[PDB]
RNA sequence: GCGCCGCUAGAGGUGAAAUUCUUGGACCGGCGCAAGACGGACCAGAGCGAAAGCAUUUGCCAAGAAUGUUUUCAUUAAUCAAGAACGAAAGUCGGAGGUUCGAAGACGAUCAGAUACCGUCGUAGUUCCGACCAUAAACGAUGCCGACUGGCGAUGCGGCGGC
């Protein structure tokens, strides 16, 4: 609950989902160690390289 | 003081976590060593309102959350897991409450010893609840 | 209304001095109100414990029982109860085409401790073996049989308790059979798998407090 | 010679009564008249007193088993728990 | 028409099986009916290992499996796309898919 | 209950072929009692009281007791002619090896 | 007693509490099966014919069998005649007008 | 396979076959020369026998009677006639 | 399911949902007992059986294919109207039995209308012993017996020869 809301940078596009192209998914790094990384899935276009934030760092992988 | 045993700063005394990880629900049960002491029997299935969103994974993460609040609120310090299923008869695949509410558990500093699947297994019993031609969607 | 966490107190528990490492863990138990006293509420308890956690080399797929006979003060002794293994190595040394084999036996000791001894065992495919199906003919597998739990009444009826317990730590039963029945079909995975006790002779203090000496 | 076909015993009712009734009872009457081996003497003089009773006829023993019949099914089951009690636990 | 050369079933010298149930819809089918698939996944699921591992109470932990056998019933076997609509001439072949573990 | 009662009834059906065999109470009670009965067999279905006194005699005059596990009549076709029979004593079997049986 | 059996054993004619000389379950075929005995507060359970279970004390002494004559209602009793023989040993009250009538 | 000839043949090929099906049939069987260690009467056992076959001065077993082929007790002085 | 302790407000259940269980404290964890079926993983294009059908150990029997056979008997054989035996499941009948599942039926849903798919409950029945009925996609949709006519790797039970 109480965690530092933290800014992250991503490895490469793995493409789009969510049924309409409407999401992305970047598996982004968390800043600190290069090791340290999750699948994840942001909406609105990337350019890879970026730094996007994260509200918490413990919610799903992508995978049914 | 009345909680937590006399330990010392760099060991860990343990308990044992029951994780009943079905369908429909979820339990992040927590106990002592033997089992027996029932420590904290916070469900997943309380702290969601909506009724879809109790087996969901979401739930389960904060299912966690209560219990390693309260695990380091009585003194218990290292959990061995012992997850389940539904079990026996049934489907025997965990629930979406099996990885959210042990990955959580892990990010909640708390120590992990060992983890195994303790669901029910039969021996050829129990004639199962569909009919010949099963259940039909 | 009341917190109940704190009408409790933590003992801790020992295991009996066969073993390596003592200091199991602590169970808690509320104190005595009225009937309730604080030995018999927890007196017969069962601890399921690996012994990767109870030895200092000891393989972990391979847990005990135990069960609280006394309590000292402090201290909540134990005594033998059970063995058996964890199930996700049970079911993994099963594998498609090698037969398993099995034999359960009702042995006692010379002391009063009726046991029941599970053992499996699973055929061998050799090293240049080309064919798939490593199995068995039938009455390989009845005189087999009668070799696994021929061997496991000597290694427990002929001495005492203590020397059952201390015998398969290191699985020496069952690499026992895995010595005999190789003459007869390769076996490579012997494991004496579950030790059911049935019988409590009378309960004595004394055997209990000969294993919590040195 | 053979007489009749379906009825044995209980010809002796005659078109009276029902058939449900006959082919009921016809399986105990068979029973109940019948001569049992005794299990004590070797012999086939089991013979029913009044209910519950049964008396072999030499070797001169009572034995108080079945109502219609001499081992009823209830016995036998129970027997064979009350022989495991004495090893099960041994007591 | 016959469909295959087998009657669809895995048996000749026969004439009873073992009745087993499906998994998902319980169905009873003959146990050499249905589409078996056994499960050996890692139960941790192994993106979540470097967060517990640290929380591990060793070093060297062997991290533990699952060993669930999901035979589905041939019903909701092709539903749940575990198997496939295959075609005439590539029916006749009893090989297993391959593995691409990577 | 399936394969180990070929070892005490085909033993005995042989000495039905050769070798001299006495049934019944008191044949077998003048053949212990002077010295030539060599092996008792007394059946599951005989009275305690001529149970325990063969046992008696065959004390004294130091011969053997087989108790056949089975019914007196279970012993007929043991034995292989129509009657009942409690006890037999077999005096001198010709090339059989119940002296040298279980017992 | 009902004290020193095991659980799950099959008695007839027992006693409700201790001394009675035998009350419970003493018609033809019936048993009362002792159950859950209480070590200490010496009472146990059992189930009496009816299946309806009742505590009683643990020191009630017991006959273990069940009562021979079982499997006797099998039989109907099938004419009027020997329905009057049965009802003529044991009371009178058998032929039993309706109140309607 | 048109031409192969089924009177004249190899006779190894001929060996290769049932004891039935040959060109004339015949048995694996043959009798066979043994003298039992510590005895002097050569006895002339069949070779797929079937009994506990003693001998004349050595009054213990010289095979063992199995399966296909009796086998012998020790290995003994042992010669294939005729 | 019944006890027995420990602990909290729900648990159960579905696409959602309610009937239903519950602070005379269920659900979960633990120690036990009891009763009933059924014998998972090993289990396969393997075996056995005339066919239905057969899977936890040790067990009193009795049967059989196949192979081994310089054994015996010396056409005793093949299919077979009339007629016989065995025959899944369901059904009937009697007595034990009643754990699970569940025809009927009772509700709760979704529905335009649901006497149906789904959910809780639930009788007869699924279990045994005995006495019946001879019907199945009893399918290999291929009668039994016998011979002859391609191959190739492989398989099971024997037998033979061998690094
Ligand atoms: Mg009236
Ligand atoms: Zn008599
Ligand atoms: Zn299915």
């Amino acid at each position: 609950r109480v965690q530092p809301i933290k800014l992250a940078r991503v490895t490469k596009v793995l493409g789009r989902t969510g049924s309409q192209g409407q999401c992305t998914q970047v598996r982004v790094e968390f800043m600190d160690d290069t090791s340290r990384s999750i699948i994840r899935n942001v909406k609105g276009p990337v350019r890879e390289g970026d730094v996007l934030t994260l509200l918490e760092s413990e919610r799903e992988a992508r995978r049914l | 003081i009345s909680l937590g045993p006399q330990v010392a700063e760099g060991e860990n005394v343990f308990g044992v976590c029951h994780i009943f990880a079905s369908f429909n629900d979820t339990f992040v049960h927590v106990t002592d060593l033997s089992g027996k002491e029932t420590i904290c029997r916070v469900t997943g299935g309380m702290k969601v309102k909506a009724d879809r969103d109790e087996s969901s994974p979401y739930a389960a993460m904060l299912a966690a959350q209560d219990v390693a609040q309260r695990c380091k609120e009585l003194g218990i310090t290292a959990l061995h897991i012992k997850l389940r299923a539904t079990g026996g008869n049934r489907t025997k695949t965990p629930g979406p409450g099996a990885q959210s509410a042990l990955r959580a558990l892990a990010r909640s500093g708390m120590k992990i010893g060992r983890i195994e699947d303790v669901t029910p297994i039969p021996s050829d019993s129990t004639r199962r609840k569909g009919g010949r031609r099963g259940r039909r969607l | 209304v009341v917190d109940p966490f704190s009408k409790k107190d933590w003992y801790d528990v020992k295991a009996p001095a066969m073993f390596n490492i003592r200091n199991i863990g602590k169970t808690l138990v509320t104190r005595t109100q009225g009937t309730k006293i604080a030995s018999d509420g927890l007196k017969g308890r069962v601890f399921e414990v690996s012994l990767a956690d109870l030895q200092n080399d000891e393989v972990a797929f391979r847990k005990f029982k135990l069960i609280t006979e006394d309590v000292q003060g402090k201290n909540c002794l134990t005594n033998f109860h059970g063995m058996d293994l964890t199930r996700d190595k049970m079911c993994s040394m099963v594998k498609k085409w090698q037969t398993m084999i099995e034999a359960h036996v009702d042995v006692k000791t010379t002391d009063g401790y009726l046991l029941r001894l599970f053992c499996v065992g699973f055929t061998k495919k050799r090293n240049n073996q080309i064919r798939k199906t490593s199995y068995a003919q039938h009455q390989q597998v009845r005189q087999i049989r009668k070799k696994m739990m021929e061997i496991m009444t000597r290694e427990v009826q002929t001495n005492d308790l203590k020397e059952v317990v201390n015998k398969l730590i290191p699985d020496s039963i069952g690499k026992d059979i895995e010595k005999a029945c190789q003459s007869i079909y390769p076996l490579h995975d012997v494991f004496v798998r579950k030790v059911k006790m049935l019988k409590k002779p009378k309960f004595e203090l004394g055997k209990l407090m000969e294993l919590h000496g040195e | 010679a053979k007489r009749t076909k379906k009825v044995g015993i209980v010809g002796k009712y005659g078109t009276r009564y029902g058939a449900s009734l006959r082919k009921m009872v016809k399986k105990i009457e068979i029973s109940q008249h019948a001569k049992y081996t005794c299990s004590f003497c070797g012999k086939t003089k089991m013979k029913r007193r009044a209910v519950g009773i049964w008396h072999c006829g030499s070797c001169m023993k009572t034995v108080a088993g079945g109502a219609w019949t001499y081992n009823t099914t209830s016995a036998v089951t129970v027997k064979s728990a009350i022989r495991r009690l004495k090893e099960l636990k041994d007591q | 028409t016959k469909k295959r050369r087998n009657n669809g079933r895995a048996k000749k010298g026969r004439g009873h099986v073992q009745p087993i149930r499906c998994t998902n819809c319980a169905r009873c089918v003959p146990k050499d009916k249905a589409i078996k698939k056994f499960v050996i996944r890692n139960i941790v699921e192994a993106a979540a290992v470097r967060d517990i591992s640290e929380a591990s109470v060793f070093d060297a932990y062997v991290l533990p499996k699952l060993y669930v056998k999901l035979h589905y019933c041939v019903s909701c076997a092709i539903h749940s796309k575990v198997v496939r609509n295959r075609s005439r001439e590539a029916r006749k072949d009893r090989t297993p898919p391959p593995r691409f573990r990577p | 209950t399936k394969k180990s009662l070929e070892s005490i009834n085909s033993r005995l059906q042989l000495v039905m072929k050769s070798g001299k065999y006495v049934l019944g109470y008191k044949q077998t009670l003048k053949m212990i009692r002077q010295g030539k009965a060599k092996l008792v067999i007394l059946a599951n279905n005989c009275p305690a009281l001529r149970k325990s006194e063969i046992e008696y005699y065959a004390m004294l005059a130091k011969t053997g007791v087989h108790h056949y596990s089975g019914n007196n009549i279970e012993l007929g076709t043991a034995c292989g002619k129509y009657y009942r029979v409690c006890t037999l004593a077999i005096i001198d079997p010709g090339d059989s090896d119940i002296i040298r049986s279980m017992p | 007693p009902v004290g020193t059996m095991p659980e799950g054993t099959i008695v007839c004619c027992l006693e409700e509490k201790p001394g009675d000389r035998g009350k419970l379950a003493r018609a033809s075929g019936n048993y009362a099966t002792v159950i859950s005995h209480n070590p200490e507060t010496k009472k146990t359970r059992v189930k009496l014919p009816s299946g309806s279970k009742k505590v009683i004390s643990s020191a009630n002494r017991a006959v273990v069998g069940v009562v021979a004559g079982g499997g006797r209602i099998d039989k109907p009793i099938l004419k009027a005649g020997r329905a009057y023989h049965k009802y003529k040993a044991k009371r009178n009250c058998w032929p039993r007008v309706r109140g309607v009538a | 396979p048109l031409a192969k000839d089924l009177l004249h043949p190899s006779p190894e090929e001929e060996k290769r076959k049932h004891k039935k099906k040959r060109l004339v049939q015949s048995p694996n069987s043959y009798f066979m020369d043994v003298k039992c260690p510590g005895c002097y009467k050569i006895t002339t056992v069949f070779s797929h026998a079937q009994t506990v076959v003693l001998c004349v001065g050595c009054s213990t077993v010289l095979c063992q009677p199995t399966g296909g082929k009796a086998r012998l007790t020790e290995g003994c002085s042992f010669r294939r006639k005729q």
